[PDB]
């Protein structure tokens, strides 16, 4: 759904290797063609807030842009012999997988980036933690948390999860619980700063501010339903480009605005630009900000 | 319930939805300048781990 | 109660000289309505005529 | 009462530099006269100010009876992106361009006469801005904003917009507004005079005056689909000479009818008349009012 919103911000690439088989219809993102890893991310019902932050990085998109790095093993495989390091976090992560897809990419707790892997030709079950024997299949990767990336350089490794009440809370050891407590899954929201680990939140305030980039617009021609039409092709204040593009104060002021001399009219792209985060009351540039459901254990009596 | 706070009207908690109106232009975080509005999901969370029957 | 909803004015003209008359001098004194003066402005500009006592 | 709405007074001639393939169907407009120029004005649900003065002038019949100027050029083109005189308006407004349409003419500042044209078989788009490729294409064009015409020769070329609270209204540049403001896209009323520029106005107070005028009384021919006559040739009162015509009551009234005598039999048009308007404070005879939806900058600060 939402064909307006299949412009991916910087490079667009939804795809990891090992799973290639659909870099055709990813690199570069088109309309006519089928991403398993982008379709779930528009439907309505499921990720409310991708769909809020619509231009924006994700996770692999922030891989391929120099902005997470890779973990070791990256994309971990599925044939576990009472070991892989990728399990302890997977199984305490309660998610909903519709089948089809084989693999799946999360965040892990040091921060980068770690996945899943199935050899063909698996399917995962409705959890994801194996992929049994094997409509068709989706060569692609299921996303198990609802996070969006971005380009920051803001610091924040001396900042940890500092919560009220709360033992364990996901693979992670806060303070030291001996009495009673509970086991159970809810959503906490978690965020990463630069070079930290993945710290869990508590009280969530966002702060959607708009900014000038190129990725932050959308160029729709007329002359030729309306069509797309590659916004990098505008003129830049100072310089000079292939073709033209006009549009409004928002578009004019950072494109040069030639109105008669334009082929096309960009306007203005909803749900853009870089947000901070409210930590301590200062407000901070995080890299990742989501949400996920794992085991929370609280302290009770 | 906002579309964009859906997630947090999932808890049987007491929640509330009050809108607001706020002002627009690039003077405050804004492309557009028409006054914007604003989206406050409120829930209530308990504090004492005590109660009292009256 | 006098309001102003965004007007513009201008003037075009300054100061210049001009001479002055008498006409009649009415009204009342220590009262509200005061009294009422009488003068025969004679210029050649549009302009505005200040005066003042000892 | 009366469906006389049909028949043109004067003239009634609606042809352009451009549509020539409704030029024998075209001049004069009786009642079998076909154009969709002339078609959509008569529509229910699209131009209700036109319906409200149906015995009224239009843009074309005010150009063809020597009130109305041409622009230069009359006809613009909106195929190649070279630049044209009609761009700079155009892009400032925003009106619907239906399917199935080539041409678009509207009121131009200057309060001469400007359209567009769309080259064979191009048709417009959705926003009449640019010409996009192509049912059945129509020979006429389609009226972008609701205005009228009325024969009208008062003086009024040394005025300007007196619309105090806004900034940059419509076309005419008042005053700058960098500051703090708010703009939208809302109609104004204006109202162009003999030989003046588009004046925008804040209230409408139109006022129709009844007169027994010929140019309020419709007449077709008589015979034993109905069509149009010219009125002028009727006698005046107590009079039975010339070309004969009789009518119903208010033609009757006012000039004489001959019975058999007569060759065309007249009526009376339902609201017809002398327009008037407060600009200014001040009764003028304008032209033709119209409405359009453009950009409508305010002030806040």
């Amino acid at each position: 759904e939402d064909p307006h919103l299949r412009n991916r911000p910087g490079k667009g690439h939804n795809y990891i290797d090992g799973m290639t088989q659909e870099d055709a219809t990813c690199k570069p993102v088109t309309y006519a063609g089928a991403c398993s890893s982008f379709d779930v991310l528009l439907e309505k019902g499921k990720f409310p807030l991708f769909q809020s932050y619509a231009h924006h990085r994700t996770l692999l998109e922030a891989v391929h842009d120099t902005i997470i790095a890779k973990a070791d093993p990256p994309s971990c495989d599925l044939q576990s012999a009472h070991g892989n390091p990728c399990m302890k976090e997977k199984l305490v992560m309660k998610t909903h997988c519709p089948n089809d897809y084989q693999s799946a990419h999360y965040l892990n707790n040091d921060g980068k980036m770690a996945s899943v892997k199935c050899p063909p030709k698996y399917e995962l079950t409705e959890d994801c933690n194996f992929c049994r024997q094997m409509a068709s299949l989706k060569k692609g990767s299921y996303p198990l948390q609802d996070l969006f990336c971005q380009s920051s350089e803001d610091d924040g490794s001396k900042l940890k999860t500092k919560m009220k009440g709360v033992c364990e809370v996901g693979v992670q050891a806060l303070k030291k619980c001996d009495g009673q407590l509970s086991t159970a899954h809810e959503v906490v929201p978690f965020a990463v700063f630069k070079n930290s680990k993945k710290v869990y939140l508590d009280k969530l305030d966002l702060k959607t501010e708009e900014n000038l980039l190129p990725d932050s617009f959308v160029c729709f021609e007329h002359k030729g339903e309306l069509k797309s039409f590659d916004i990098s092709q505008c003129p830049k204040i100072g310089g000079h480009g292939s073709k033209k593009c006009t549009g409004d104060a928002a578009f004019c002021s950072a494109y040069e605005c030639t109105a008669q001399y334009a082929n096309a009219y960009c306007s203005h792209a909803n749900g853009s630009g870089i947000v901070q985060i409210q930590v301590s009351g200062v407000w901070k540039k995080p890299l990742c900000v989501g949400y996920e459901r794992v085991v929370v254990k609280r302290e009770l009596s | 319930t906002s579309a964009e706070f859906s997630f947090v009207g999932e808890s049987t908690t007491m929640r509330e939805n009050k809108c607001f109106e706020q002002c627009g232009g690039w003077g405050c975080g804004c492309f557009n300048v028409n006054p914007s509005c604003l989206f406050v999901h409120t829930y209530l969370q308990s504090v004492r781990k005590e109660a009292l029957r009256v | 109660t006098l309001m102003f909803d965004n007007f513009e004015v201008d003037f075009v003209g300054a100061a210049v000289s001009c001479d002055a008359a008498f006409l009649n001098l009415t009204g009342c004194y220590s009262c509200n309505a005061g009294a009422r003066v009488c003068l025969s402005i004679t210029s050649t500009g549009t302009g505005s005529l200040s005066a003042h006592n000892k």
